[PDB]
């Protein structure tokens, strides 16, 4: 055993969480299941005992083994040291109902005879249960699996519960004495299933409840079976309406769009371009704009995911080689991600020039020949060119060569108007860009 | 002489007290009406509990005669003014109209016919406004909302069954197979029986399940059909209030989740190598599970400016008074320095600032640990810790510093840190009301500057 | 005459035409499958249908002289018109809706395909009414009452076609005197059709093939019928508490950052009281986001009927600019004010002027409790120090203490905003400054 | 030849591909389970099963053949599109659904139902291209609830059989008896079976044996989680086809809550109230600079020469300019909608904008009165010389005459900072600008500073 748990990064931690979650599902299955079913019997007792002494076992290693080691984060800085560990998780409050479960109550089957009712403090573990379904969450790419998977569980357990109550009741009303109880025919769990399906599902087609507790059962059974079927009703639309959502936004602009251009009678041909960008978006990013997620997130991780993704194709440009970091960094934060469709002109000859491309993903064509079209060079993805144009004043430079884009160029755009706010607090990058403006131009 | 305010902790005490008999009346003047063995065998309890509703009710009246408004802002307390707005109010009319003497028919028919206090369930908007103060007051609101959901249909379900009753006694008891069974036999005579399923039935019927029997009349076929819609419009609406309690339960974890599922698309599409990758996502989890993930910015954007500046107070004046340059400036200055502080997050090992960067702004930390590293990787000379700063003489641009706005030392995080940025820039727009404040600014960074190397 | 689809009479004839397009489906579909509503009550469907039919061309006739917009302005030539009304589908639908069939009333269902007039009542119903989810339950259970009503007919067409009591599935016997009236008929196969589309289901179990068929396609109806009921009302109820789901959302965030953050219990009260505040006096949404939708127009139309009245009182504005006041207003801004909250105490920075509205300030003296003047409504204060005049006594420095005594609904003009809006009115910013300059010679300077 | 994935005759493949899919599903688990549907049309089911087969192997041939993009251009080489099918799974799928398995037995062409995905593909692609989106999706929840439905008469028919027929009051009853003995009843009674098990109704005959009892707890288990599902998909639908209508709703009634508490008159009121029944009466509910936000430069420029183009060479002073600074003008603009009789621009008023008339008529009236003097339409435009700015104005940026609205007017505005933000990168343009403004103002009315 590692003296420290990632619990993040640690799946022998996800494994060990799943054993205690498979312990305490046991507990709670087979706590009320002995306790009313007699399924518990003298000839049967030594294997109840030895998987009720494996689910101790498992309880024990977690609160001895396994949770002392887990690493947490105390003001800010993960803790390591195994001594904080212990006390953390000692003065935590998972210690408390780890041993208010563990509590041997066992010793009472002396005194009480054998009784699964001595065990149930044993369900007070459910916060490894809890944590284990966190962890799977966060592991699982689609989790909205594992919340189907746990809602049938929750109601497979409810199901069961009142499959409990209801061999309860027939053994408390007499079994066979009324219409109502359990008549003793078949497999008893089975037959106490079916009804309790038919009855939490509110189905009915049962025989009718005779006297007044049956009566009262059968009413409050029904009514928490209402709220049992809308809480798994209300669980599937959450399931649903959370899996579509950002296919259900991007359809909702994609309409508006649609219903502006219909309204302004714009040709087939644009409103064909307009479906073929919002297609092509869909498939590579699966959402509209990269920059109204990216303003959400703080700066330091905008920084960051700026950098790993730009930053050496711009130290690879030789116009920001003698510029500074930090300016290189903002220019970083301010690029602008376009999408240009096949055939689409970023650069027309003779136009005028504004803007530095950072071609990402895509492939551009510069034509320049006799006619106009002939391919003179085929720029690949993490190219740069224009990079000039952002140093010229006024109007300036003229773009010299028509730029075609081959397939769908994922173009990255820095304009000459934000290079310049970029440029009025970094002063000495930009005397070093204005001089080699003047030495190249 | 006494004014209770209505936003206040009496006034919600006695919502409650009201929202008692009430409730009570509703429940329990139905069912006295339509079962006729209620009202007989428990005649002194009946009385008591009528007593105390209607002593209750003027009690009730009495206090809302009492209840100051807000005009100007301020809360009216003449007794006058206050009993001639509550005299202009459909409220007094309801009040008045649930308190109307019916009790002298109610003794002439022999205390048998409680159908003369059905003006008595006019006081339900105390019951709603009880329900509106609990569902804004409480601190389990969706717990709260499937309470009174539950007691919304509870309400109709025994009503429903009062109903029952009442067009069964009305048709004949046991006459037929849809009504309730003959009252004679002592199985179905118990009250408790009757009372219990009658209840039963209306549930079956109004919950759209109808394990009942099927009418044989056509009376009894067309109160059937309406409880049907009844019912499924009773099952639509639980339904869609379950529905709404969970799509806003994890509202916040579902939004959390549609972020986390958004940055794991960008990073897939932009090719973001993996240590970032898991870096970022850690980062945010961390954020998720300590109770930090929301933006300042966007949370306090709600308040008002004079709320804004007093929790900008509270968090970051005792810790910004600290600073060495701010330690004799304006108070309206260092209000100003303490809203246009920006706050940031960093990862283990993420650098805020390296030698020989630009100086624009000026970091204090809180909640966190850094340290000033060497040039090469991670060698700790100074553990900053919480309550320290940095970068506070390099946005001050004193004027012939060798220095200039450079960052003297590499600053790394070790664990998780929680700075506040003071921009030069903010700080810039922050001295344009206060030269003599933004000299003697200039001045300290001067005379520290000389001290150390000037 | 020319009607125009946005008045009152317009709305006026949709309920008049929408009474006899739910006649029409209602009691035609009852008549033709139950043959003695036909056959009794003849002179009430004679006059019922002669009513429907007389609405039915005044409708084509409305239609004909119903305008429309192009160019922004109502159309009212009756030839353009009577071209328009004619190009559309539903001048085909009105005119095969009113065809003579009547030359067994099946023939007149044709009578059925007027239902976008039912559909135009429906939709400009709930965009008029002030209930729209009380509207949108009503027209829920008509919906599904119309259905309801269908499927008996159907269920009571079906069982005549198959033969009374032949079956334990169809309808009973009707030569018996207890099955053969024609409430009894009717009421029983609403019944039926409710057990049916309701998915309960408690009808005797059909026995024939096409009557296992037509069940398994009516508890397939009434699932669909089940999930569509369900999912409206549900979205009703996310649409009746949107708004404080969204304020209690505001609130917990709020919370939460106030825990987190370590905020004192004093000014953590202080929020949650505000808080109650807001959601006491319905004031939960913003005005900066509520007044956004609307164009520039009505935004500065709105910003006069509030505030010129209130601005043109100002001691400073009294003879400037109409184009300056309403930028101007459209330049304030309002804040509202806790009770004990200091609005500008003395020597600090004055950047903004505040003008009173529905509520009461008090010049505090230094720190106290007692107070040396109450101001009062309509008032205002720091009309000086925001003007920026050369050589000013005070020095942008407030000298005075102002507390609120309750709840304040101040409008704030600021000394940037006075700036920006003082850019395009020189003469004006010199007015204003002549104005600032001759009170600041008057009382001190 | 190559297939493009995003054409049109792919589209057609994929109709043509997931009508054998939907046949060999439906109809092989029923020939599968009912013995007779097998034994008689045998002939049909050879010639059905032959085209199925037959579209099976054209369709593993189209997959060997469609395209897909890398570095945004369509791959067409062939080879390497071979190569590309054969690293995936669905080829390992296709080839298992086309192993030769191939009289009573129909249970040995149960491979065939492994390509779930071509008919997954088609109901993605019809509901991305159909312009009824929440009408196909109720139609798919309908197919997918009518397949279950009918796997599970087949299922339930299978058990029956497998227990005996008539042997139970559960089971399906006995065949040799001429009633129940048809094929329309026997498949017709499953489905009728299955509807009220899956739908949780249970009005059919309660189980005897424990094996009977196992499978009516497991199905009534799978209906209710599949009508659940089925029943949060319909609700979903709702709230996303109403939430529109629900976030207009909410505006109109915060701007009425605001209307009402500061106490605004009731003719403004009214106004308010009838700009926005006219915006949702006109579905103008969506903004435009909100619907073309997300949009490249490029798309919205397209659009925006494809509407205020032509309007935006007639003007006076831009007859002549470059097509890049009218790409930028036209990006530039703003449209504001006013109502009836409402001001665009008084006599005294501020001039920084010019407005450019779209879909509307407006009016240039006297003080006093409503006497127009010139009618503008669709097409026209006005305040062109305060947006210019020429030095030596005796107007000093203010209208001469006023312009009001007849009625429901778009104009879009291009404001003076806007012009002079176009006109950074056109410093020529700029010049002959003022030039052109310089000559109006000489031929109208003007003094030399
Ligand atoms: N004309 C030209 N430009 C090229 C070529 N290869 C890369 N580029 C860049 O493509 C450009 C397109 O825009 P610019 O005129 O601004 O400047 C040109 C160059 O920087 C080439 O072969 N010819
Ligand atoms: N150079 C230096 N800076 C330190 C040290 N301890 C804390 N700091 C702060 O670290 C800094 C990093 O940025 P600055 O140059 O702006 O200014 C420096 C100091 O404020 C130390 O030992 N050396
Ligand atoms: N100094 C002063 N201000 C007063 C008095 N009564 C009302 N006021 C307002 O209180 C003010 C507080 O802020 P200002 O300096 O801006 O301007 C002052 C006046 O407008 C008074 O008696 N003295
Ligand atoms: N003065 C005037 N302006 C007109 C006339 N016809 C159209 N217009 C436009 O109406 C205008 C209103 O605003 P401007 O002063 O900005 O400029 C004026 C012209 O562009 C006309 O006959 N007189
Ligand atoms: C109810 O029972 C009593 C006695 O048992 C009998 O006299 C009476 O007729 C019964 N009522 C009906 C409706 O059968
Ligand atoms: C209906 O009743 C009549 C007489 O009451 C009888 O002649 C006829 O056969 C009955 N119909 C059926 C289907 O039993
Ligand atoms: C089915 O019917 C045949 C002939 O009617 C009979 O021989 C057989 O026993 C019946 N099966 C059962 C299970 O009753």
């Amino acid at each position: 055993l590692p003296n420290s748990i990632d619990s993040y990064t640690d799946r022998l931690y996800l494994l060990w969480l799943l054993l205690v979650t498979l312990a305490y599902n046991w507990n709670c299955c087979f706590i009320p299941l002995r306790l009313v079913f007699p399924y518990q019997t003298a000839d049967n007792i030594h294997y109840w005992l030895i998987a009720d002494i494996i689910c101790d076992i498992i309880y024990l290693y977690d609160m001895l083994f396994i949770q002392p080691r887990l690493q947490f984060v105390r003001g800010g800085d993960i803790i390591v040291d195994s001594n904080e560990l212990r006390k953390h998780y000692r003065t935590s409050t998972k210690f408390q109902l780890d041993v208010a479960s563990i509590i041997p109550f066992d010793i009472c089957y002396l005194f009480f005879g054998f009784n699964p009712m001595f065990r149930a403090n044993r369900m007070l573990k459910y916060t490894s249960f809890f944590e284990f379904n966190h962890h799977l969450e966060s592991i699982m790419d689609k989790a909205y699996i594992y919340r189907v998977i746990r809602t049938t569980g929750y109601l497979l357990f409810i199901l069961h519960i009142n499959a409990c109550v209801y061999y309860w009741a027939s053994n408390y009303e007499g079994i066979g004495t009324t219409r109502w109880v359990y008549d003793g025919e078949g497999n008893e769990y089975l037959r106490c299933y079916y009804w309790a399906v038919r009855t939490l599902i509110t189905i009915g087609g049962l025989p009718e409840p005779q006297t007044l507790f049956e009566i009262v059962f059968q009413l409050l059974n029904f009514f928490s079976g209402v709220f049992v079927f809308s809480s798994l009703i209300g669980q599937m639309r959450d399931v649903i309406g959370a899996a579509t959502a950002n296919q259900n936004y991007f359809r909702a602009c994609m309409d508006d769009t649609i219903a502006y251009m219909n309204n302004y009678s714009i040709p087939k041909l644009v409103q064909k371009r307009v479906r073929t960008w919002y297609e092509y978006t869909w498939d590579s990013q699966r959402m509209l704009d990269e920059s109204d997620l990216l303003k959400t997130l703080p700066t330091t991780v905008q920084l960051a995911l700026a950098i790993d993704v730009n930053f050496s194709i711009i130290s690879k440009v030789d116009l920001f080689k003698g510029c500074d970091t930090q300016m290189i960094y903002d220019m970083l934060l301010r690029l602008k991600s376009v999408l240009y469709l096949p055939g689409d002109f970023v650069c027309k000859k003779g136009e005028i020039g504004k803007e530095m491309y950072i071609i990402k993903h895509g492939e551009v064509q510069v034509l320049g020949g006799p006619d106009g079209t002939k391919v003179l060079v085929t720029l690949k993805a993490g190219s740069v060119f224009g990079e000039i144009s952002l140093l010229a004043a006024g109007g300036g430079n003229r773009r010299t060569a028509n730029v075609v884009a081959h397939g769908f160029a994922n173009l990255l755009t820095l304009d000459k108007k934000t290079l310049q706010e970029i440029l009025v607090h970094y002063p000495d990058s930009e005397r070093i860009l204005m001089k080699k403006a003047r030495v190249l131009l | 002489a006494i004014v209770v305010d209505p936003s206040s902790n009496l006034y919600y005490r006695w919502l409650t007290a009201i929202a008692l008999p009430v409730f009570y009346n509703w429940y329990l003047l139905i069912c006295r009406a339509c079962f006729d063995e209620l009202q007989s065998e428990y005649l002194m309890l009946w009385l008591v509990l009528d007593y105390s509703a209607d002593v209750l009710y003027v009690l009730d009246v009495l206090v809302r005669a009492r209840t100051g408004f807000l005009e100007q802002g301020l809360m009216v307390s003449d007794t006058n003014r206050l009993w001639q707005h509550y005299k202009t109010t459909t409220q007094f009319k309801l009040d008045v109209l649930s308190l109307v003497p019916t009790d002298l028919a109610y003794l002439k028919v022999g205390t048998n016919y409680p159908e003369v206090r059905f003006n008595r369930l006019l006081k339900f908007s105390r019951l709603f406004e009880f329900f509106d103060r609990t569902e804004t007051r409480t601190n389990y609101p969706n717990m709260f909302r499937i309470g009174n959901l539950v007691l919304y249909i509870l309400i109709i379900i025994h009503w429903n069954a009062c109903i029952y009753f009442a067009i069964s006694k009305f048709i004949g008891f046991g006459t037929d197979s849809w009504v309730y069974p003959n009252i004679s036999i002592p199985e179905h005579g118990r009250l408790s029986r009757k009372y219990i399923y009658s209840l039963y039935w209306s549930t079956l019927t109004l919950t759209t399940i109808g394990e009942t029997p099927p009418p044989v009349k056509d009376e009894e076929y067309l109160f059937v059909v309406v409880d049907f819609l009844v019912g499924v419009l009773i099952f639509a609406t639980i339904v869609g209030n379950v529905g709404s309690m969970i799509s806003n339960m994890n509202a916040s974890r579902a939004e959390f989740q549609a972020k986390i599922d958004s940055i794991k698309q960008y990073m897939q599409f932009r090719k973001v190598t993996k240590d970032l990758e898991t870096r970022v996502i850690r980062w945010f989890d961390y954020l998720w599970a300590n109770k930090k993930t929301v933006d300042e910015k966007e949370v306090l954007k709600s308040l008002p400016d004079k709320l804004k500046a007093e929790i900008a107070i509270n968090v970051h004046l005792d810790t910004l008074k600290k600073v060495r340059i701010f330690q004799d400036c304006e108070a309206g200055l260092l209000v100003e320095l303490v809203l246009k502080l920006r706050p940031t997050v960093f990862s283990p090992g993420d650098y805020i600032c390296k030698k020989g960067d630009i100086g624009k702004e000026m970091y204090i930390i809180n909640e966190g640990k850094l340290a000033v590293v060497a040039d090469d990787g991670v060698t700790q000379f100074v553990v900053l810790s919480d309550g320290s700063y940095f970068g506070e003489i390099s946005i001050l641009n004193i004027k012939g510093s060798k220095s200039g706005n450079r960052r003297t030392a590499n600053i790394r995080s070790i664990g998780y840190s929680d700075l506040f940025c003071l921009s030069k820039d903010d700080l810039m727009e922050a001295l344009t009301e206060y030269p003599e404040a933004k000299k003697a600014l200039e001045e300290k960074g001067r005379q520290i500057l000389m001290k150390d190397n000037l």
